[PDB]
Parts: structure tokens; sequence; C-alpha cells
């Protein structure tokens, strides 16, 4: 599909350096636009996107109140947790969770997500069905009984149905002009000689939004998948994204290569070469 | 487990000696959370250094953006120094201009 | 608005 709202929390705890922290981003695809962080001096859900600001005093006060109140709740399940893994009260853990709908062309429901994790490692998450539960031991089956009971799985299938696709479709409306409008990248390929056999072709792609994008080289028409350094997409600072992928390449056969980029900003898909 | 950060030190805009711009140390695929970082000009920690909020990816793993405004020159040196409990030393990463 | 809070 096109379009995602996401919230992702992480609740950190440390021994003999005060109570568990709780941090709260949320995210309408690679546009973060709130957060909160019980570290802070008077903690408060604090606008991060332009488009949130024009949001009123009761959507402000309701999402403290659900922050402040994940700060508590957090704390008692680190130590919950802390039992269910027979583990000392001396170490430091995290319980990440991230949630959120999907949404496609169309503008509906494509599917529904939650997930947590307990120092980087599955725990327990919400099946594609938004009924039933996928507990990765036999810890995480003290949580899923517990919210069985609480009947927490059709709570979490009417708001990832309900509230979660309102409010990401309320934002996308109200900002349009950047949550629904595609940056392409600038494109171009630097040489860097590598040896006197030998040479780096890299392929530079900048300034696009979203993030996803496609570079790929080939050398006579076939994809070298195992012979492209790819690096990780990073953020410039200004919503945009950056990206590049190198190969090296023997000297004089620089013209069989080609460089393709794809992304949704993109007329039409491109193809590059090293202009001497 | 516990995952090393990944680090790359770029800007935001392509660089121009005597034009302003933003140095960025971008570091990501850490776990745990705390992690340190300084943006050095010449060797020295600069100070009004900015960074995002924590977030993560679909692996768990954590990635952060330090921040600050700065100029190029031809002479001064710049790099980002990166402390995290799976390192036994600070990492320093120096910035090329190519990368 | 986020999804109500709940103990693990």
């Amino acid at each position: 599909g096109s379009h995602s709202m996401r919230y992702f929390y992480t609740a950190m705890s440390r021994p003999g350096r005060g109570e568990p922290r709780f941090i709260a981003v949320g995210y309408v695809d690679d546009t973060q636009f709130v957060r909160f962080d019980s570290d802070a001096a008077s903690p408060r859900t604090e606008p991060r996107p332009p488009w949130i600001e024009q949001e009123g005093p009761e959507y402000w006060d309701r999402n403290t109140q659900i922050f402040k109140t994940n700060t508590q709740t957090y704390r008692e399940s680190l130590r919950n947790l802390r039992g269910y893994y027979n583990q000392s009260e001396a170490g430091s853990h995290i319980i990440q969770r991230m949630y959120g709908c999907d949404l496609g062309p169309d503008g509906r429901l494509l599917r529904g997500h939650d997930q947590s994790a307990y120092d980087g490692k599955d725990y327990i998450a919400l099946n594609e069905d938004l009924s039933s539960w996928t507990a990765a031991d036999t810890a995480a089956q003290i949580t899923q009984r517990k919210w069985e009971a609480a009947r927490v799985a059709e709570q979490l299938r009417a708001y990832l149905e309900g509230l979660c696709v309102e409010w990401l479709r309320r934002y996308l409306e109200n900002g349009k002009e950047t949550l629904q409008r595609a940056d392409p990248p600038k494109t171009h390929v630097t040489h860097h000689p590598v040896s006197d056999h030998e040479a780096t072709l890299r392929c530079w792609a900048l300034g696009f939004y979203p993030a996803e994008i496609t570079l790929t080289w080939q050398r006579d028409g076939e994809d070298q998948t195992q012979d492209t350094e790819l690096v990780e997409t990073r953020p410039a600072g200004d919503r945009t994204f950056q990206k590049w992928a190198a190969v090296v390449v023997p000297s004089g056969e620089e013209q069989r290569y080609t460089c393709h980029v794809q992304h949704e900003g993109l007329p039409k898909p491109l193809t590059l070469r090293w202009e001497p | 487990i516990q995952r090393t950060p990944k680090i790359q030190v770029y800007s935001r805009h392509p660089a121009e000696n005597g034009k302003s711009n933003f140095l960025n140390c971008y570091v990501s695929g850490f776990h745990p959370s705390d992690i340190e970082v300084d943006l050095l000009k010449n060797g020295e920690r600069i100070e009004k250094v900015e960074h995002s909020d924590l977030s993560f990816s679909k692996d768990w793993s954590f990635y952060l953006l330090y921040y600050t405004e700065f100029t190029p020159t031809e002479k001064d040196e710049y790099a980002c120094r990166v402390n995290h409990v799976t390192l036994s030393q600070p990492k320093i990463v120096k910035w090329d201009r190519d990368m | 608005v986020p999804l109500r809070p709940m103990t693990y």
C-alpha cells in the first residue's frame, strides 16, 4: 500500500540510577510527529511536525494521560518480566513495543500490527488475524494469558481498524503537502581509482522522500547483487534521505556498468552511467 | 545479545568550503540504547550538538541522528566520537567528503 | 491517539 502510522515505545530499567525511563514516538510513514520522555522536566507529549500543532488541548491531554500511565505501567512490566525469567534485580533490561496500521493506495486497511520485544528479542505479537497471539516462550505465555483474560486482542482489533485508520487519514489530509508528496532523488555517479587496474563507481541518491528506494548496479545488464556495496539509508536532517551503491570495476570497463534507481517520486525508473 | 553501532559521518548538503551546512553523525543498528555521541572539530568536541528522539527499526535495533551547523574548509578536520557498552574504547570516525 | 495502556 502507500501509507502507515506506527508508535514506538522503549522502556529501560537502570538499577541504582533511578526509576525506569519510558520514551514514546509516533510516525506517519517516515515522518515523526510526536514524542514523550519520562525523563523530561514536566513530561508531556510534544509536537514534532507542523501539521500536528493544530490539534486541540483535549488531544494533547489525552496523549499525556496515556503516556504518563504508560510510564507507571511499564515499570510494573519490567518488574514482571524480570521475575518470569528469574533474573537479578541488578541488571538493566528493555521492553520495546511497536504497533499501528497500514493503508493501501485505496485508503482501506491492509493490515494491523502489534509486537513487543524483551532485550531486543521477540517476546509477544498480535497475529495478522488481530484475534490471537504468538508468545515466544513460556515467559511470554504468562503475558498472553493476562491479555486473553483482559480481552486485549478485541480492544486492539477495534483500535487498529477504527481509531488508528481514522487518525491516520486525518493526518494525511492535514499534512498532505508533505506526507502525500514524494520527492524524487537527485542522482549521479562518481569514480575513484583503487589501483592501476580497478576503480570504484558509486551511485548516489540524495534528497528523496519517502525512504523507500532501490539502487542497483548491472554489468552487461546482469545484476551485480553479490558485488554491490550498499550503505544503509540515512536521514539528511531536512526530512529527506541519502543512499549510495558502489561496485569495483576493471579500469577501461566502466561503460559496461549501469546504475538503476527506482523511487516513487520518479516519473519513470532511472538508468545512469559514469560521465567522464 | 548486544549489537554494536554502525556509524556514518556526512553533511546534509554537498560540501562547499566557506559555505554553511550541517554535519551529521548517524548511529544505527545498536542495542541496548545508551550511547554517547560527540562531533569533533580538529580533535575537539563541538558544544551545541543536538539529536533526534530515540526510535528503532523492524529488527528492534535503535538509531539516532546527531547534528550541528558547520562551515567546511580545506583545513579543518571533523569527526564523530562514539561510545557504547559493546565498545572497549570510543570509536572515532573521520568525515570523508566522498562518503 | 495512542493505544490504551496495559501491563505485561
